């Protein structure tokens, strides 16, 4: 129950309002602990829960301490953290539990507690910047020889989430506005009440201000200096919401001065906390003891809120934080632990905004090289795009320093109603965003060696994957030369999710060596996917119709799964009459022909605009405009085309498409869905397109009971988890949204290695090779130029 | 998916506090449903929840009705319930889903909606007393040819949980005092906040009073009588908490005359409800619509609370009538009973002066059922005492088509009590005390040995190990009980521990051949 | 005096409004509707809990919504 005393909504409420003088709170925390653990882990039985809490209670009594953070961290510190040759690390058997814990508790206090009570040998100089990783000689030496190859990092923002908490302390007014701006939208309002209903923008400033003032108060105790005597007027933590405490009517304040200049740095927090817990090694005053409890509860609350909200501050955080990011990715030691890094970023419409961020990243990367590559550059202070590229052309890749390849990723949006076709406002922004990228790239053509890929990672139901066909193909003629998609992670139906990936394969201009992101659709076993789902799901008619036309495509070829193909083709024709409202006869062959022409751009002449229009002045789009035009005119068959215009520019058809329909959960039997998934594998392995795999510590699927059931093991071919007839693919490694606080690619690498050795029972030599194949596939399909 | 819409604490908090004039609550209910759905179904993905709710909205709009209980009950009724040769029955494929829905929503409002919006053929009179059953002929022949046999039926308490809500309405203060009595315990305080955070006992009385007044207000609509027009002064649902409204500075209670004599009964609830939904077949003001919605939500909140409290004042309010109803309820519809062999577990009471009340009431309840079905000349037309009931019951011949009874008092067991240097004496002496009244009453009238047949100990397993009951069961055996039963392996700290607990009961207890254990999930 | 005599031939009179007692850039037609909305919503509070109560409010919501779109027509600094 050590994970419910550090991240719990009700306990924060039940301790914030309780005055410091009273100490009797065991009956109030215990009631809070059980209630909090119920709303977090609802499946935990009470008799296990009641016994577990009592066991913790008597353990503290045995250790002769007082219940609180100073004691809770100690039990966790002696539970997880174990010293080794590399310093404080995490023991292998309990690494998986730590990753489950890390989604709720920031690690920084634990190492601070561990260092004070269980210090390293001979007090060797220890510098903590990276999250703790387990130690295994078979793995750590593999990194030394062949460095890791990361594929999906969002450079927009800092390295991990723990240090973003410090940024929230540094910018109390900015983080409030970002929360308030999000709180205006309904999704954040639901999400905030999802974590804690008693959360308001007024309260959020209150909570953050309390944490800042508690930090100042405890720093005085950590420094060893006596309290500044206004603690006499200290009765409730609500006093810490105003930064002004009045004692005897005389002016006072909470802020102090720190030994280091930057009080909101990573080093400052560790020196403060280690010093603080050093002075409480035997006993602690209860009033300040609870104050530390509030700070940890507040810190975990914001981290819990931040992770979920992820699934202004951006401008201020997007200047020279990349140098810390690359240094964080490089890790300790002379040579970086990650060699091939693919940092993604979100393009912006205004050319000045996009140019400024691109310069910042490239300048930041050069600063990282200049600290290691002690070699004379052409320009000592580049301070401009051109001087960065000239400086960067002098470096050679010799397998030691991080190599970068930026990949802008577009953001899909909700289909705005109107404008004669589904996504016009969305496509106008994307057409503009790529236009800024392409012309700016042509202004400095040397950027084609760094701007290598294009992605699109917002959601799936918002915009179909086929919408990116015209905008990608023009970018291909612009010299980008690598296209990746973030497809198949979210879907309303498993069979429908299969269609989305196969929409990407068939429609997107993916050449040999491209990649896909989060292909969870072809990963989840249909039996596993059906866990805890209603007996009949719901999905939009248009998404349903594209499913029915697709399921006919890959099942009529199947000699024994014909009944499903035949029934689908029959009832797809039934649904087409519902959608198109047509009165004549349309066959399944005509439906497929209609749906194979959905990759064309809407604004192509002869399809939506008038056929007799004057010719546009030779853009990179005229190849796209006339290509979708001539092939539509030719083949002597315009009957499918006129159906398609209603599919785009008909008031009734567009309304009927958005109307939802009811689909049975087990519409296809368990084996039937597997047939589609193995059909995707054969198609994409033929095209030789890799798959980005999300971190396995990400409990975002909400379908897997533990990590051992994760679909990544099915792809790699683990016995007991591989379905017969599967076609092995190429799987790369990536850590974009791990869903935990402090994460890194090395931790994800170890997480995979641990599960194979323990759960699946594999020898360390054999276990490494399977996870080494994933780490190398990130190098075979690297977007970095040769 | 509607299990969240008709049973959720957040929606009740949203609807009750929000004023009655506004009708744009479609956005508030959606956010409340998502909060309610996430709180109870953690594993359900949000994109499905967003899709499911959006699909639900288009169903209501396509049918040209308005969001609310009168629409939700319409959708639930036709989805699950279809008319069959037995009257109203349940779809066989959807029965498994239906059983899940009954865990969170009472079927009483649903069946009223189905009766109104899908009446049965020939307009034959149908009265709801028994929950609906799916119909499969091969099983129906087996039941009629060979009656069922119930081996666990807690006679104490109510017949079911649905009708105990009506008793809670009949006894507002009594249930409030009962709730406050248990609210002191730490476990009960946590349990109530578990299902409904921030539930002070006063709010429970407030919600009970709100539901009572809503029932009186809605009863006026169903009967067709004009409303007493002081509702205009009622701008907030919270004014129903005090059971008295002040319109133009005068006392105005919400109580009204009911055509039925027993306004708090299953018959009264259905007759009122079927009339109310009939009047709202085409139109329903969102004010009154939400009044019905609040009442349904209030009922489901109490039902959720009641089902978990099992795991006095209200118990002994009648103490005689419910026993007849349960036996008739166990009998079921039709001329022949569907249950033949039934034993009723009841909690013994330490007071010697209460057993003669409890045994007579059960035995009188059993006899007054038998006299209604089997017509024969009894010794006494009104027994009034245990001995006279036994004279009547010894005259009946068991032909196998009527509910046969064999009382089994199930002992209670509490938390371990510290003292006197060995674990359980304060609890043990209570069991020794309660058994003595059971033991000597059996010897007072030896003819009771034909009905008091078994003894159970069904509270938990951690509190007292089964070997503690070994002396207690053996001495009862020498008193002539002639049967024994235990209840073991409900909750256990580890799976291996649960297996060990069964063997302790198995190896130590005086379990002869033919004894029965209980809930051996280990 | 005249408004009270009419308030005390059933004519309902809007309470006194002073254009000087208003925001400088706020149109009076906004205030008239806002003030009138109070009187109409008050009657619906009285004419509540009846079939016609929904049938009267549905028109009222229609009128305010369709009149709201005319505020973009006027208050815009330049039509798009």
């Amino acid at each position: 129950m050590e994970r419910f005393l550090l991240n719990s909504t009700v306990l924060l409420y039940r301790l914030s309002t309780v005055s410091l003088d009273e100490v009797s709170l065991d009956e109030r925390v215990e009631s809070s602990v059980f209630l909090a653990q119920y709303e977090q882990a609802r499946s935990l039985p009470d008799h296990v829960a009641k016994s577990a809490w009592s066991y913790l209670v008597q353990q503290i009594k045995q250790r002769n301490m007082k219940l609180g953070p100073v004691a809770i961290l100690r039990l966790i510190a002696e539970k997880f953290i174990k010293n080794e040759k590399g310093g404080p690390k995490i023991d292998l058997p309990m690494f998986s539990e730590w990753q489950t814990l890390m989604s709720r508790v920031s690690c920084l206090p634990i190492i601070a507690c561990h260092q004070v009570f269980n210090p390293g040998p001979a007090s060797q100089e220890y510098s903590f910047r990276w999250p703790l990783y387990p130690y295994h000689p078979t793995v750590e030496d593999y990194i030394t020889r062949e460095c890791l190859h990361e594929t999906h990092q969002h450079l927009n923002g800092s390295t991990s989430a723990e240090e973003c908490w410090l940024d929230a302390l540094k910018h109390p007014e900015a983080c409030l506005r970002d929360f308030e701006k999000g709180w205006a939208s309904q999704e954040m309002k639901q999400l905030c009440a999802q974590i804690d209903p008693s959360l308001t923008p007024r309260i959020f400033k209150d909570r953050l201000q309390i944490a800042c003032n508690i930090r100042e108060i405890l720093c005085r105790v950590a420094q060893g200096v006596e309290l500044p005597e206004w603690i006499a007027s200290m009765q409730n933590p609500q006093q810490l919401a105003n930064s002004t405490i009045l004692h005897n009517g005389r002016e006072y304040g909470f802020a102090t001065v720190w030994p280091i200049d930057d009080k909101y740095s990573q080093e400052s927090e560790f020196c403060w906390l280690t010093g603080l817990l050093e002075k409480w090694r035997f006993n602690a005053p209860e009033g300040l003891e609870r104050l530390l409890w509030i700070y940890l509860l507040i810190q975990n609350q914001y981290l819990t809120l931040l992770v979920q909200r992820d699934d202004t501050e951006l401008r201020e955080e997007t200047e020279k934080s990349y140098l810390s990011r690359f240094k964080h990715a490089h890790g300790a030691g002379v040579y970086s632990q990650v060699r091939y890094l693919e940092g993604r970023f979100a393009p912006k419409s205004d050319p000045n905004k996009m140019q400024k961020l691109l310069f910042s990243v490239l300048r930041g990367y050069w600063e990282y090289l200049s600290a290691h590559m002690s070699m004379e550059w052409v320009h000592e202070k580049p301070l401009t795009i051109s001087q960065v590229l000239d400086n960067l052309e002098l470096v050679e890749p010799h397998g030691k320093c991080v190599e970068l390849a930026l990949v802008p990723h577009f953001i899909k949006r909700k289909p705005k109603n109107g404008e004669a076709y589904p996504h016009a406002l969305l496509f106008k922004d994307l057409k503009n965003q790529a236009a800024i990228l392409m012309d700016m790239l042509k202004s400095e053509p040397r950027l084609t060696g760094w701007i290598r890929g294009v992605d699109a990672a917002a959601n799936e139901m918002h915009a179909p994957p086929e919408l990116f066909c015209p905008l990608f193909r023009v970018l291909a003629k612009s010299g980008i030369a690598h296209f990746t998609y973030h497809v198949g992670e979210d879907f309303p139906h498993l069979i429908s999710g299969i269609r989305s990936i196969d929409d990407a394969l068939r429609f997107l201009p993916l050449r040999n060596g491209d990649r896909l992101g989060h292909c969870t659709a072809i990963g989840i076993t249909p039996s596993i996917w059906k866990r805890s789902l209603p007996l009949s799901l719901s999905m939009t008619k248009e998404t349903r119709l594209l499913d029915l036309v697709f399921i006919w495509r890959e099942l009529r070829s199947h000699p024994e799964l014909l009944r499903y193909a035949s029934d689908a083709a029959i009832e797809a024709v039934r649904l087409a009459h519902k959608v198109f409202s047509l009165e004549e006869e349309v066959s399944i062959t005509t439906l497929d022909q209609v749906f194979e022409m959905r990759g064309l751009l809407a604004e192509s002449e002869g399809l939506l605009s008038e056929l007799n229009e004057p010719l546009k002045p030779k853009s990179l789009w005229l190849e796209e405009y006339e290509r979708a035009r001539e092939l539509v005119k030719t083949t002597g068959m315009k009957r499918p085309l006129k159906l398609y215009k209603q599919w785009l520019t008909s008031d009734n058809v567009r309304k009927q498409r958005a109307e939802y329909v009811e689909v049975a959960l087990e519409y296809l039997p368990d084996e039937a869905v597997v047939a589609l998934q193995q059909a995707v594998m054969a198609k994409m392995a033929d095209r030789n397109i890799a798959i980005e795999c999300p971190p396995t510590s990400n409990t975002r699927i909400s379908q897997y009971r533990n990590v051992s059931e994760h679909h990544i093991f099915r792809w790699m071919g683990l016995p007991g988890e591989a379905i017969e007839g599967d076609v092995p693919m190429s799987i790369c490694l990536g850590s974009d949204d791990p869903g935990i606080f402090a994460a890194d690619l090395k931790s994800e690498f170890y997480h995979l290695f641990v599960v194979l050795t323990r759960k699946f029972g594999l020898s360390p030599a054999d276990a490494l090779r399977k996870v080494a194949e994933v780490n190398e596939n990130g190098r075979i399909y690297r977007f970095h130029d040769v | 998916m509607e299990r969240f819409l008709l049973n959720s604490t957040v929606l009740l908090y949203r609807l009750s506090t929000v004023s009655l004039d506004e009708v744009s609550l479609d956005e508030r209910v959606e956010s409340s449903v998502f909060l309610a759905q996430y709180e109870q179904a953690r594993s359900l993905p949000d994109h499905v929840a967003k899709s499911a709710w959006s699909y639900l909205v288009q169903q209501i709009k396509q049918r040209n009705m308005k969001l609310g209980p009168v629409a939700i009950l319409r959708l639930i009724a036709e989805k699950f319930i279809k008319n069959e040769k037995g009257g109203p029955k349940i779809d066989l494929p959807m029965f498994s889903e239906w059983q899940t829905l009954m865990s969170r929503v009472s079927c009483l409002p649903i069946i009223a909606c189905h009766q109104v919006f899908n009446p049965g053929p020939a307009s034959q009179e149908y009265s709801f007393r028994w929950p609906l059953y799916p119909y499969h002929p091969t099983v129906e022949d087996y039941i009629t040819r060979e009656c069922l046999h119930e081996t666990h039926q807690h006679l104490n308490g109510s017949t079911s949980a649905e009708e105990c809500w009506l008793d809670a309405l009949k006894h507002p203060e009594a249930c409030l005092r009962d709730f406050e009595k248990g609210w002191a315990s730490q476990e009960m305080k946590q349990l109530c906040a578990q299902i409904d955070p921030s539930l002070t006992p006063r709010i429970f009385k407030d919600r009970l009073q709100i539901a009572c007044n809503i029932r009186e207000i809605l009863c006026r609509v169903a009967q067709g009588v004009e409303l007493p027009e002081w509702i205009a002064s009622m701008q907030n649902p919270q004014q129903l908490a005090n059971s008295t409204i002040l319109h133009n500075g005068r006392e105005y209670g919400f109580a009204t005359v009911w055509p039925i004599d027993d306004k708090y009964s299953q018959e009264s609830e259905f007759c009122w409800l079927t009339g109310l939904l009939e009047k709202w077949r085409f139109n329903a003001p969102e004010g009154l619509e939400r009044l019905l919605w609040i009442y349904l939500l209030i009922q489901n909140q109490y039902l959720t609370l009641l089902v978990q409290r099992d795991d006095m004042t209200e118990l002994r309010e009648e103490t005689e009538k419910s026993y007849l109803s349960r036996f008739k309820h166990a009998h079921g519809a039709g001329v022949y009973s569907q249950v033949r062999y039934l034993e009723g577990r009841f909690a013994p009471k330490s007071d010697p002066n209460k057993m003669q009340k409890l045994l007579f009431s059960v035995l009188r309840g059993y006899w007054e059922y038998l006299s209604a079905h089997m017509s024969m000349e009894w010794v006494h037309e009104k027994p009034l005492t245990i001995s006279q009931v036994l004279d009547n019951l010894e005259l009946v011949e068991p032909h196998g088509k009527c509910v046969e009874l064999a009382l089994v008092p199930h002992f209670i067991k509490r938390k371990p009590k510290n003292g006197e240097a060995y674990p359980h004496a304060l609890l043990f002496k209570d069991l020794k005390n309660q058994a003595a009244i059971l033991m000597d009453m059996l010897k007072s009238e030896p003819r009771l040995t034909g009905w008091i047949r078994g003894v159970d100990a069904a509270a938990n397993e951690m509190h007292a190990p089964p070997e503690l009951f070994c002396p207690l069961f053996r001495v009862l055996a020498k008193s002539g009980i002639a049967h024994f039963t235990y209840h073991v392996g409900e909750d256990f700290p580890h799976l291996i521990s649960g297996i060990r607990s069964i063997d302790d009961a198995l190896r130590f207890l005086p379990l002869r051949n033919g004894d029965r254990l209980g809930h051996c999930t280990a | 005096s005249v408004v009270k005599s009419l308030n005390s031939v059933n004519i309902k009179c809007l309470p006194t409004i002073d254009p000087t007692k208003l925001p400088r850039h706020e149109p009076i037609l906004v205030t008239v509707t806002a003030r009138l909305n109070k009187m109409v919503s008050d009657k619906l509070k009285g004419y509540w809990a009846s079939n016609d109560y929904r049938k009267q409010k549905e028109q009222w919501q229609n009128h305010l919504a369709q009149l709201q779109r005319g505020l973009h027509l006027l208050t815009d600094k330049e039509y798009k």
